[PDB]
């Protein structure tokens, strides 16, 4: 156990730190000539000085010749022997599907596009954070591949609507689209209710540009009280008002 | 069988490996498919799909060439390509054999068993040790022959002639001894002037392999040597001994 | 169960060996052959049973 | 690419060259198998944000969504839950030192102490070490549930060995982590990730590599040469991502690394790196727990080139000894008096096998006693009215009075542990 005195030397006899063994390595020490600069300068200025030099090195001194993209991960550099033809982005798309063409896990890449956005986000990222978790993906199995299914892409992204057969007819079940801005709203549709009234459940993702190992995190504020006004509509009808100030201790009344 | 793919039977041979109705050896499909196809061909003379170099930043095509002592029995490879590439060499190495004769009584008495390579293709029985084969007045002009097959075929399987396949490369290079062959290579454009110089190239390493004899001549070695380098892990003690997993500065430490 | 055939057992198919391949008499130590992950991994095993 | 002409038995397992059927496919774009060039493929290109700050993308910045310096898990160094925070909140990787907690009540108490104050989103890794089988028996349960509650505990490092690969499959497949860091010391070591690679293909594996001149429990081998021997054979895995440590500390030192340009001193192809670990550099900074005497020496000690790390084993080289540990294995460590003390025992005393052992101690008492008072951190207990003796020859009020000096800190009012309360 000779080891936790390092940060703790006061404790220890004349706190003298020869008395003491600390860990340390022969090579690494003579980079280490000032004491006491953050952690955050002394990665930074490393960093900057990789970048410097890989400015001046590979880009000829200009920094607008660097390729820009909006977020920064998340997809993935392993690359196996894959057929790359069936990678298709498309301006204006509808998306019929059967029993064979495709399959789950490039029906996702289908969907993403070639482009980095928040709908290549939404569909592929592998977390959704819900308050400072790390929780799985919500479109990676409501997206599952199904027969007699379609999904519309429509001018650059902005909004997925996706489309399954029911009873003979086809409507929406699924729409992700961008509402005010950086934020997404995955609307959920059903359809089946009292009065054949379609309802749909109101969610609200964050979109962050910045982080890109988790650039969608979801909004936990007021997340339960829309999903309580939407089985109030379902269970009850459009009809009664949304009023949640029931008291507990009185009894309910029926009809 | 070979659909979209009419001339490439030769990945067609491989493909048949990995079924599992075909339990897997390379012997039934080098014979039995590859040998029956070349059999029953008629003209190749098919100028294949040749893009590879045609995007001529892109790709670049070095032939390289082999020398002596790759392997203990290396006859076998003119073995097996006999058997199997017949018609597309015949006419090639009969013209070599005789010159071949043509240049064997010269240099008797060091080599008594002749030189008769036709007859060691055509009759098995007729083949001397390959301790004699493996001597260099054998060996010198016999892998001349196995590399000028292998340029033959290569240039016949494709269908090109060998002064337009030689425009498909950028540069060439032989070892120890076949880097006449790689200046019969650049020499060589139709199907005349091949023959030509490789006529030169095979007459040339009778005298490479000749004299190279009669100047330093193989004697007897004692029994307690070669009994001890089998013993020890080596090989059986020969003029060139190779050294790996050591550096040149340290090698020439020992020497 | 018994300690003998407890440490035996869980031994004996951490090495893939027979029963009689592992001598009760010796240590582990000696009877991986010096793998670091090796004897770490048997320790182990016993140590969470 | 090699294309052996001659012969048509292909295909290798591995595919290193090809065969004659390669000359002759008729195929536009489907007929040439390339070869793998290392200083095209991955090399090390920048990238900006949206924000517009830059990055440098290598394979490990893609995996992580950030730049591609990690600091390593040390045990006393990463044990500062605050070191492990403010670093994460510049935006760099850091994976949690494991081995010094002791539960799994500490460890999930010290977790919330950096999802509390890290950025929402961003997320740790946890550090193990694989030759401590009772932190493998409440850690690796804890890692399986905790994830299953959701925290941001994103990868798991295994140092001081690699697990067996039915053993890497369960700590790949059921707890759900992002990635997975291993740190080989041997090429054994290094073809045993390249077998746990090949049995789960898609999921990422950060191998680790540091050398012999680390801090820390050291190793025996060269920095270079396992992995240029074994830099051909990673990269045949797509999934496993390559870090070199041992030893970085400045932009100038390890832009050679991660370039590549470093093997051309070996007369070898570039060999570029995707991402560098950080040890012994990160100890000396303001947001860790290393006392403020022990960093101002550690600037005292100048270090050691690479061409001489191998003459630590004799002497103090810039002030920093190896030395063996309880079982064996060299720890580097810096050269005080208790080090050099801690050596002075293993070349004589602890070397001895069992039936010297106690008449060498007999022989060396009255010495060892002088300087476990005088130089080492872990004094000799007995003292009786100001003269070292035997424990047997003090009174039961000097005793615990003697408890008290030694484990209760009366500048700051606490005891070292509460286990030694309990003992008192
Ligand atoms: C103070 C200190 C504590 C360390 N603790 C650990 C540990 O708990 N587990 C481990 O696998 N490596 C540990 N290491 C080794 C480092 O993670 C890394 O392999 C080595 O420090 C890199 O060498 P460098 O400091 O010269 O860059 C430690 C190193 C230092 C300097």
């Amino acid at each position: 156990d000779s080891l936790w005195q390092s940060e703790d030397l006061e404790s220890v006899v004349d706190e003298d730190v020869q008395r003491t063994c600390i860990l340390h390595g022969p090579v690494a020490s003579q980079y280490t000539s000032k004491v006491d600069e953050p952690i955050g300068d002394i990665l930074n200025s490393i960093h900057e000085g990789h970048i410097a030099r890989l400015i001046k090195e590979e880009y000829a001194g200009d920094e607008s010749k660097i390729p820009v993209v909006e977020y920064f991960g998340g997809k993935k550099p392993a690359s196996v022997s894959a057929t790359s033809v069936n990678i298709i982005d498309g301006n204006q798309v509808v998306y019929e599907i059967d029993s064979e063409l495709p399959n789950k896990q490039e029906w996702l890449d289908l969907l993403a596009g070639t482009e980095l956005n928040w709908l290549q986000a939404f569909i592929s990222t592998d977390r959704i954070v819900q308050g400072s978790k790390h929780v799985s993906n919500p479109l990676h199995d409501i997206l599952t591949p199904a027969k007699h299914s379609k999904v519309t892409i429509d001018k650059k992204t902005k909004k997925l609507t996706a489309f399954e057969n029911i009873k003979g007819d086809l409507l929406p079940v699924v729409e992700i689209e961008l509402v005010k801005p950086n934020t997404i709203q995955l609307s959920l549709i059903e359809h089946r209710t009292a009065d054949t009234n379609p309802v749909a459940l109101p969610f609200l993702y964050k979109y962050n540009p910045a982080d890109g190992f988790a650039p969608i995190l979801e909004i936990m504020e007021d997340r339960n009280e829309r999903i309580k006004e939407f089985y109030w509509k379902l269970w009850f009808g459009s009809s009664v008002p949304y009023s949640n100030d029931i008291n507990v201790e009185k009894a309910i009344l029926g009809d | 069988f070979l659909d979209n793919n009419n001339d490439n039977i030769h990945s067609f041979a491989v493909k048949l490996l990995d079924d599992e109705t075909y339990p897997t050896t390379i012997a039934k499909v080098k014979e039995n498919i590859v040998k029956n196809y070349y059999k029953a061909v008629k003209s190749i003379n098919k100028v294949e799909s040749n893009l590879l170099y045609h995007c001529k930043h892109d790709a670049k095509l070095v032939a390289i060439f082999g020398g002596q002592g790759n392997t203990d029995d290396y006859f076998e490879e003119l073995r097996e390509l006999y058997t199997l590439y017949q018609g597309l060499i015949e006419d090639l190495l009969v013209s070599i054999a005789e010159k071949l004769n043509q240049l064997h009584p010269s240099f008797d008495k060091i080599y008594t068993q002749g030189l008769n390579i036709l007859s060691w293709l055509k009759h098995p029985e007729t083949t001397p040790d390959q301790d004699y084969l493996l001597s260099v007045p054998v060996s010198c002009p016999v892998i001349c022959v196995i590399q000028l097959c292998h340029y033959t075929i290569t240039c016949k399987v494709l269908g090109l002639t060998p002064g337009e396949f030689r425009n498909s490369l950028k540069w060439s290079t032989g070892h120890s001894q076949g880097l006449v062959t790689a200046v019969t290579i650049a020499a060589s454009d139709s199907w005349d002037s091949f023959l030509k110089n490789s006529l030169t190239a095979v007459s040339l390493l009778l005298f490479i392999g000749s004299r190279c004899l009669s100047t330093y001549p193989r004697t007897s070695l004692p029994p307690t040597m070669l009994q001890d380098s089998l013993d020890n892990g080596e090989g059986r003690p020969s003029p060139m001994l190779s050294v790996r997993d050591l550096s040149i500065k340290q090698v020439e430490k020992f020497i | 169960v018994k300690a003998n055939l407890l440490i035996h057992v869980l031994v004996a198919q951490k090495l893939k060996k027979p029963l009689d391949a592992v001598p009760m008499t010796k240590a582990i130590k000696d009877l991986v052959n010096g793998k670091s992950t090796v004897q770490n991994e048997i320790l182990g095993d016993l140590g969470k049973e | 690419r090699i294309i052996l002409a001659g012969t048509l038995d292909s295909n290798p397992i591995d595919d290193e060259y090809g065969f004659k059927h390669e000359i002759f496919q008729t195929s536009a774009d489907k007929a040439i198998k390339w070869a793998p060039d290392w200083l095209k493929e991955l090399r090390p290109t920048l990238v900006k944000n949206s924000e517009g700050k830059i990055y440098v993308k290598t394979k490990f910045s893609q995996l992580l969504g950030r730049a591609p310096l990690m600091v390593a898990g040390m045990t006393p160094t990463t044990v500062n839950t605050d070191i492990v925070s403010a670093s994460l909140n510049a935006g760099y990787h850091i994976e949690l030192a494991g081995g010094g907690y002791f539960s799994p009540v500490m460890m999930t108490r010290a977790i919330d102490d950096i999802v509390s104050r890290i950025k929402p989103g961003y997320g740790l890794g946890i550090n193990l070490i694989y030759v401590n089988p009772f932190m493998l028996q409440w850690g690796i349960p804890l890692i399986k549930d905790l994830r299953e509650k959701g925290y941001p505990i994103q990868s798991l490092t295994i140092g001081a060995g690699v697990p067996s690969i039915e053993v890497a499959t369960e700590y790949i497949e059921d707890l759900g982590l992002t990635h997975l860091g291993l740190k080989p010391g041997s090429v054994d070591a290094i073809s045993q990730v390249i077998a746990i690679a090949k049995a789960h293909p898609t999921f990422p594996i950060v191998l680790q590599w540091t050398g012999g001149r680390g801090g820390g429990h050291h190793s025996f081998e060269d920095f270079h040469q396992p992995i240029i021997q074994m830099y051909s054979k990673i990269r045949r895995c797509s999934n496993i991502v390559l870090v070199a440590g041992s030893g970085f500390g400045s932009d100038e030192d390890t832009y050679p690394y991660l370039s590549g340009y470093w093997s051309e001193k070996f007369n070898y192809p570039p060999m570029p790196f995707d991402g560098v670990l950080f040890g012994s550099r990160v100890m000396t900074s303001k947001e860790s727990h290393t006392s403020l005497a022990a960093k101002k020496l550690i600037v005292e000690c100048k270090g050691v080139p690479d061409q001489q790390w191998e003459q630590t084993y004799k002497k103090p080289t810039g002030g920093i000894i190896t030395v063996r540990s309880e079982m064996g294995e060299p720890i580097h460590k810096i050269a005080t008096r208790g080090v050099m003390f801690w050596k002075e025992l293993d070349d004589t005393i602890f070397n001895l096998p069992k039936n010297k052992l106690l008449d060498a101690l007999n022989k060396k008492r009255d010495h060892i006693i002088k300087k476990l008072n005088n130089d080492f951190q872990k004094p000799w207990f007995g003292k009786n009215a100001n003269g070292v003796c035997d424990l047997q020859e003090m009174t039961y009020k000097e005793v615990a009075n003697r408890l008290v000096e030694l484990m209760y800190v009366k500048k700051s009012h606490r005891w070292i542990d509460v286990s030694l309360r309990n003992m008192y």
